[PDB]
């Protein structure tokens, strides 16, 4: 039966405004393992975003992790976004600033 | 230890419609793909072909182009036989490989999960059904234990083949398997955060102290991965405000020596 996505949204180095960084998402505990992720910088879609290969768990749900290049700064925000057949709606993630 | 995992993910969408894409795993770092698009196996490290020879590796890597094609016709095949009792879509799952354990020990699996769960395995000479599982899988299982050759392959495999080559794998794979990575920390915030992250491998201690003395109110997070083969973690401390002041994260790690991170809160 259908499992819904857990996300967490967190930076690869500290995060200090002003300084290249990677932002990483990380969707889990989803079933059946077709699923859309999108990393949003202000609302919009981020281009370049990395995937890594879909894998499962040791309970056999599944998960992938995805990460972009991003700038902290003051005033920009940041968010992943999953569309999965388990949701009615995409479900949105805003990273926390701090993670 | 070692685990060496190799996960297929099937989907069947229709008469129409399918695909299959494995990945492999030895402990936490990915050694190979097998992508449903490519004719062949990716290596996902230098050391991926173990100590197996470009003619070995290419006998290896045709049976288990063939297994593909086969496992693909037999399933759907198996969909129209039942037809209309079991539908589409479907999601089938295998994990199979083996443990490596002190010494020369070793013990081999090969479990298949179906929509999600966990229905049969492989073990000593057949397939069987586990406890639980839909009765119309009995007869398929009895049918595929039927066939004598596949029995066999599949037995050498694990009995054999598996820790054989996992012996290779961690032999080529050394200096990556035991590669050593420094975590950093920060600080955030009433709830405190130590965030840890960029450690390898992945056995760590992360704590709040007040001066010797062990928070214990301490909650470990979940450990989370980067994209570099490295681990995240945060552990976080629910305290009292003002009271902030004296705290300080510790973290312990393989790479660090016995030279600990050490963040004081309040600076
Ligand atoms: C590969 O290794 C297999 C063992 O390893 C397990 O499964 C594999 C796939 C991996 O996951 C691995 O890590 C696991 O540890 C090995 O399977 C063994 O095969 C032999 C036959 O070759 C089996 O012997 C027969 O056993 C039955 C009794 O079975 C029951 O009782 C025993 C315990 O008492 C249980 O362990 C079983 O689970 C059952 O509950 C006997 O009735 C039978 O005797 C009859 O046949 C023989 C001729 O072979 C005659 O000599 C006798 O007198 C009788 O007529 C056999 O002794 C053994 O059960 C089986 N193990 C398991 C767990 O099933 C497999 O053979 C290896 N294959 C190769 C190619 O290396
Ligand atoms: C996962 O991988 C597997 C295995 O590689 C994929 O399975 C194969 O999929 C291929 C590609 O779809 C398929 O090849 C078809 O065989 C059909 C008959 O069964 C052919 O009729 C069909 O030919 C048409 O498309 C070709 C290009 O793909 C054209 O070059 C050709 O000229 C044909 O074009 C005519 O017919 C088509 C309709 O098929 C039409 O659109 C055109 O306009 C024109 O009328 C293909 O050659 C194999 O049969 C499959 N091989 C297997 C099962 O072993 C599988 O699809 C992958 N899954 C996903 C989701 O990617
Ligand atoms: C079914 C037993 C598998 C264990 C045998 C160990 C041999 C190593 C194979 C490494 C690459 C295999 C790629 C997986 C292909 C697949 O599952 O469809
Ligand atoms: C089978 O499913 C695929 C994948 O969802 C879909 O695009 C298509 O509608 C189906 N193919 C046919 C021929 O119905």
């Amino acid at each position: 039966i259908q499992k819904t996505p857990q996300i967490q949204v967190y930076s690869r180095h500290p995060p200090e405004n002003g300084k290249p960084n990677i932002l990483n998402c990380y969707v889990t505990q989803f079933h059946p393992p077709h699923i859309e992720i999108q990393m949003l910088k202000n609302g919009k879609k981020i281009p370049k975003v990395e995937m890594s290969d879909m894998s499962f768990s040791k309970d056999w749900s599944f998960y992938i992790l995805a990460h972009t290049e991003f700038t902290p700064t003051e005033t920009d925000t940041y968010a992943c976004r999953v569309k999965h057949a388990s949701m009615a709606e995409p479900k949105t993630v805003y990273w926390d600033r701090d993670m | 230890n070692y685990t060496f995992r190799c996960l297929q993910m099937s989907s069947f969408a229709n008469r129409s419609w399918s695909r299959t894409d494995s990945v492999v795993w030895l402990g936490d770092l990915q050694t190979h793909r097998w992508s449903n698009d490519s004719a062949t196996i990716s290596f996902t490290k230098p050391w991926s072909q173990g100590k197996l020879s470009n003619q070995q590796w290419e006998k290896l890597q045709h049976m288990f182009q063939v297994y593909r094609v086969s496992f693909t016709r037999d399933i759907q095949e198996l969909v129209k036989m039942m037809s209309p009792k079991e539908d589409y879509p479907i999601e089938i799952q295998l994990s199979a490989g083996c443990e490596m354990y002190p010494g020369n020990a070793s013990e081999s699996f090969l479990h298949v999960a179906f929509q999600g769960k966990y229905v049969v395995r492989f073990w000593g000479t057949s397939w069987q059904t586990v406890p639980g599982a839909p009765s119309w899988l009995d007869l398929p299982i009895k049918v595929l234990n039927a066939d004598q050759g596949t029995s066999a392959t599949v037995q050498m495999l694990l009995n054999d083949t598996c820790p054989l080559f996992v012996r290779g794998l961690l032999e080529a794979g050394k200096s990556d398997l035991e590669k050593q990575e420094k975590p950093v920390a920060w600080l955030s915030s009433r709830q405190l955060v130590c965030h840890v992250s960029g450690f390898y491998p992945k056995p760590v201690w992360v704590m709040w102290m007040r001066g010797d003395q062990e928070q214990q109110g301490t909650h470990r997070g979940d450990f989370l991965p980067n994209a570099d083969e490295t681990w995240y973690l945060q552990a976080t401390l629910d305290v009292e405000a003002g009271e902030e002041a004296g705290l300080a994260c510790r973290v312990k790690h393989s790479s660090l020596g016995g030279q600990d991170i050490i963040l004081y809160w309040g600076s």
